[PDB]
């Protein structure tokens, strides 16, 4: 995939630069695109720490003019805001003070000092004229800064403060924004079964701010598909396949759409080949990178379970040959899966035979029949 | 309604209609090969020899300009009738015959078309079958159950015969 | 005067328009790599405003969707439609909008079907093709026949607003398309119901027509297009896919239904494949009674479907319908005809439910 | 058990309610230990031959890791559940009357109908 479009695609500044730096650090130190674009993008802004890093090797050559100007303009801005806030604390007006807290927050954020951006951001608590706009926007900010400082605990916290807050409007997406933040927190924190529930829930039809439109499609999709323990047939069917709204996000990244159609349709080989194909790109995703190996393995386990429950006796060697993936690798994967107790697969690699089992038998059916009879009797008693 | 519409007293059977065919005037102007065909299929039908008879009879029709023309347009339904009879007779001869043998026994346009025909005969209830694709065998009926009710059905027939026989004996008594 | 035509014809009209015009001119628009697309999107963007009336704005929108659905990828059109947000507005009125509302629905229904999305197409067309009067609902009816009706003329002239034939799209194509869809969708689910597994219930368009034919005193070889589609259906039921594919052309040839598309070859082969799949499904559904076991190799060769598709379809379906069927992937073989104990357990549950209900009434 | 144990731990007060009379909670603990056993029997065999690993996964949940080698054999001694081939070199467990059962069910059905008619 081209970087220009990816970097272009995400509105957020952190995504714009942090993603470039991730792609650069994440895959190859040598490649130009991560470093050139990050350099040029950083030089458009007030953070010299990021700029200093760019100056360092693997980064665009250091320029004296860029740093001195940024640095000095900052000194000036800090003095200005300091005074203005002094004066605002001393006209006795809440709105001005709130703006100052917000403006110190903005200043610190662009300057790249995140702790302070957070502190002065939430300092606007007391001076909030109203919880819904003064307070919920404070939430959106703590959410941005917390995501960027990598505390997703705090993200959930201000998500519950925001969505717990009494005034809620159905029309506003902010519902959308908060869903996205929560989804992201769950995803960063077996399958969560929360992340997907969140991402699948709605589309604002307005820019995510937090989540790439493709990002929501892929995160929702993969998290769901991997939720064997949590997911209902509906969860595969109800909340993804049948879900018309989510279709919008899905049509954005069609490779993922077909991946899910493949899985739902029982062609797990196709599905897993798509996944193998995308793996290298998905390892470039700043939020997804850490969970990739887990989600794919879970999907594979689910596929095995679908194969495994439907056949009493399996020719393992044939399956490995006919798998479309190497037989030895498949056997190794099964061996890894089994100890976890994910699969009740009865397997000897050497035999190549696999066997899974879900008067005694006859008694079983008889027992069930008796059970039903009991229920019927109970109903009769109730009627009486 | 149309049968009543053609001054027919009632809808007929093919056997009934055939008898008019059986009558000499239809027969007299009737090409000989067809009379033979009627023998082969309607009179003395034997699966172990039908294929040969048809092979020797089918050459004659093709050669004739007029016979071939009459024949060309009935190949399909004729084939269907013959194969239906073969499936029924095989149903009588066997209990579980190999798919290779059954298909082999009766000529078909294609091996798969033969299976199609066999199932169609089953749906129209001219034969009951269970086709096991794993072992490549067909059964004209859990295993012991299907044997038990086959035995019962044989015993019943035997009893019927005995009863009828007894009746005949009564007549012999007078002798 | 533009949208309903091809990019070529449009650029001819435009070129010829400019040749007549004096070289000096004033134009708001700035030339773009695509001259035509930028013209349409230009006037489009112009017309829509908060201030601007819905009849004009909605008119613009609908024209966008029509043009785009014809000359551009389908997804774009879909996005436009769902983003544009006209539900109440489209129906009333704009005078000529009604045609756009139903005309553009028809058009995206057609392009999505050209893309060989059946599930999409049947979703799209059902509301508008449920209409008995659909010919009129598309604003195509002979002026004369309703000109005797509408008279007196004072009232009548306003009433006869039906769109021109060049704008108008043939009904046979549309109907055959939708019926072909409803066939692919509703046949396997019907067959299974014939199977009596009854896992799910599905409705297929033109189903009523098929029922009428069965109860008909006379059954003729197919002549009208619906009869060719019909024969293809019955052919699917009996498991002859070749016959079914043949029949659609035969119904089509008199109809000329498939000849009205530029990509017709591509769609012929695509449909040939989708029909291969669904006919394989149908076969399996109907014949699982008398077959205890199957062969994926033979089935693969005879349906002309590679095993990867076969095993997938069969396993998927069996898992979805809870069919008592077992597949060995190693030997590539299938098993059916079973469970008793489980069934009884289910019945018991149902009974319990009924009892509970009765208790409610008693209370 | 983890939930069961915690339930005793929290509602420790209810059990206590005299203190000498119930110094050790004896009865509740005995009852809980019986309660833990029932679920394993509930699978109740019904399999002619069972993979060891599946048994290990299920017995693993029980607090003692070594119980299945021991916990499984112990269950056989109880006789609530029957294990076949246990202690085998292979290591894989193996696992008129019917008519009577059927007749019994038919009787119950009739009884239910009678009550319905009488009602």
């Amino acid at each position: 995939y081209d970087l220009t479009t990816r970097i272009a695609h995400f509105l957020d500044r952190h995504l714009v630069f942090p993603l470039l730096e991730f792609l650069s650090v994440k895959e190859i130190y040598n490649e130009k695109e991560l470093l050139q674009g990050k350099l040029d993008l950083l030089s458009d802004t007030n953070m010299v720490d990021f700029a200093m890093d760019v100056y360092k090797n693997l980064y665009s050559d250091d320029i004296p003019h860029a740093l001195r100007e940024k640095r000095t303009t900052v000194v000036a801005q800090l003095k200005q805001l300091q005074a203005e806030t002094e004066p605002i604390v001393k006209h006795g007006f809440r709105q001005e003070y709130l703006d100052t807290l917000y403006r110190y927050a903005k200043f610190q954020y662009e300057c790249g000092n995140y702790s302070g951006a957070a502190e002065y951001l939430y300092f606007f608590r007391v001076l909030v004229p109203a919880t819904d706009r003064n307070a919920l926007s404070s939430l959106w900010g703590k959410l941005a800064s917390e995501i960027l400082m990598q505390n997703w605990d705090a993200a959930m916290e201000d998500l519950t403060r925001l969505k717990e807050t009494i005034d809620n409007n159905s029309v506003s997406s902010p519902l959308q924004s908060l869903q996205q933040r929560t989804w992201l927190i769950h995803w960063s924190l077996k399958g969560r079964d929360n992340i997907i529930d969140l991402f699948l829930y709605q589309p604002q039809y307005l820019n995510a701010i937090q989540t790439m439109c493709p990002h929501i499609l892929r995160y929702l999709t993969t998290a769901v598909i991997t939720n064997k323990d949590v997911r209902k047939r509906r969860q595969v069917l109800k909340d993804l396949v049948k879900v018309i709204q989510q279709e919008s996000y899905t049509y954005k990244d069609p490779i993922t759409e077909f991946v899910e159609c493949l899985y739902v349709n029982f062609d797990f080989d196709g599905a897993q080949k798509k996944l193998r194909e995308c793996e290298s790109v998905l390892v470039n995703d700043f939020f997804l990178v850490a969970c990739l190996e887990d989600f794919i393995e879970n999907a594979r386990l689910f596929i095995f379970e679908t194969f495994c429950r439907i056949h009493q006796c399996i020719s393992i060697n044939m399956l490995a040959d006919k798998l479309n993936m190497t037989p030895e690798e498949a056997e190794r994967w099964i061996v890894n899966l089994i100890r976890n107790a994910r699969l009740d697969a009865k397997i000897d690699s050497k035999l190549g035979h696999v066997v899974m089992g879900n008067x005694x038998x006859x008694x079983x059916x008889x027992x069930x029949x008796x059970x039903x009879x009991x229920x019927x009797x109970x109903x009769x008693x109730x009627x009486x | 309604r149309l049968a009543t519409l053609l001054g027919l007293q009632a809808p007929p059977t093919r056997i009934g209609l055939i008898n008019d065919m059986v009558r000499f005037n239809v027969l007299q102007y009737v090409v000989p090969e067809v009379k033979d065909l009627y023998n082969w299929l309607e009179v003395e039908f034997n699966p172990l020899k039908l294929c040969e008879r048809v092979t020797k009879v089918l050459n004659w029709v093709r050669e004739q300009p007029e016979k071939e023309p009459e024949l060309q347009q009935y190949v399909p339904q004729l084939q269907n009738n013959t194969i239906l009879r073969l499936l029924q007779q095989v149903s009588q001869i066997y209990q579980s015959i190999e798919f290779s043998r059954l298909t082999s026994l009766v000529p078909f346009v294609d091996a798969f078309q033969l299976e199609r025909a066999i199932v169609d005969a089953a749906r129209h209830c001219d034969l009951q079958v269970r086709i096991d694709h794993t072992s490549r065998t067909l059964s004209f009926g859990x295993x012991x159950x299907x044997x038990x009710x086959x035995x019962x059905x044989x015993x019943x027939x035997x009893x019927x015969x005995x009863x009828x026989x007894x009746x005949x004996x009564x007549x012999x008594x007078x002798x | 005067h533009t949208y309903y035509k091809f990019d070529y014809k449009a650029h001819q009209r435009q070129l010829t328009p400019p040749e007549g015009s004096s070289k000096s001119e004033q134009d708001q628009a700035e030339n773009e790599g695509e001259d035509s697309a930028v013209l349409m999107e230009r006037l489009c963007k112009y017309i829509y405003a908060k201030d601007r009336t819905d009849r004009i704005r909605t008119c613009a929108i609908l024209c966008h969707i029509y043009h785009h659905a014809l000359h551009s990828r389908w997804y774009q059109a879909r996005d436009l439609m769902l983003m544009s947000h006209l539900q109440d507005n489209i129906q009333h009125a704009d005078p000529p909008v009604q045609i756009l509302y139903n005309r553009t629905m028809v058009q995206l229904g057609i392009c999505a079907f050209r893309q060989g999305l059946t599930k999409d197409a049947h979703n799209a067309l059902l509301d508008i093709q449920s209409s008995g009067r659909a010919k009129e609902l598309l604003g195509q009816g002979l002026l004369l026949r309703s000109l005797q009706e509408r008279n007196q003329e004072q009232e009548k002239v306003e009433r006869r607003r039906q769109v021109p034939f060049h704008l108008h799209i043939n009904l046979e194509l549309l109907e055959c398309v939708y019926l072909v869809s409803a066939m692919l969708l509703e046949i396997p689910y019907m067959a299974a119901h014939e199977s009596d597994a009854r896992r799910r219930m599905i409705s297929k368009q033109f189903h009523h027509q098929l029922r009428v034919g069965e109860r008909q005193p006379l059954l003729g070889p197919p002549e009208s297009m619906r009869e060719h589609v019909v024969a293809a259906s019955k052919a699917m039921k009996m498991g002859d896919w070749k016959t079914c594919h043949s029949f659609i052309i035969n119904e089509k040839m008199n109809g000329k239904v498939w000849d009205l598309f530029p990509e017709a070859d591509k769609v012929r082969t695509m449909l040939v494949r989708k029909i291969q799949e669904e006919s394989l499904r149908t076969y399996l559904f109907t014949y699982s009674s008398v077959y205890d076991s199957i062969s994926m190799e033979t089935l693969s060769d005879m349906f002309e479907l590679d095993l990867p598709t076969v095993h997938s379809i069969i396993s998927k379906m069996i898992i979805n319908e809870e069919l008592m069927a077992s597949l060995d992937q190693p030997t590539q073989t299938v098993v059916m005809h079973r469970x008793x104990x489980x069934x009884x357990x289910x019945x018991x549950x149902x009974x319990x439910x009924x009892x509970x209900x009765x208790x409610x009434x008693x209370x | 058990p983890q939930v069961y144990e915690e339930l005793f731990s929290y509602s420790c007060p209810k059990f206590l309610s005299e203190p000498f009379l119930q110094q050790l909670k004896v009865f509740s603990d005995e009852v809980q230990q019986q309660a833990q056993l029932s679920t394993i029997r509930s699978f109740l065999k019904l399999y002619t031959t069972m993979p060891v690993a599946k048994l290990a996964g299920f017995l693993d949940l029980t607090e003692q890791e070594f119980r299945i080698q021991l916990l499984v054999f112990k269950h056989k001694m109880k006789n609530l559940v029957w294990t076949s081939g246990i202690s085998a070199l292979d290591g894989e467990f193996q696992s008129x009357x019917x008519x009577x059962x059927x007749x019994x069910x038919x009787x119950x059905x009739x009884x239910x109908x009678x009550x319905x008619x009488x009602x």
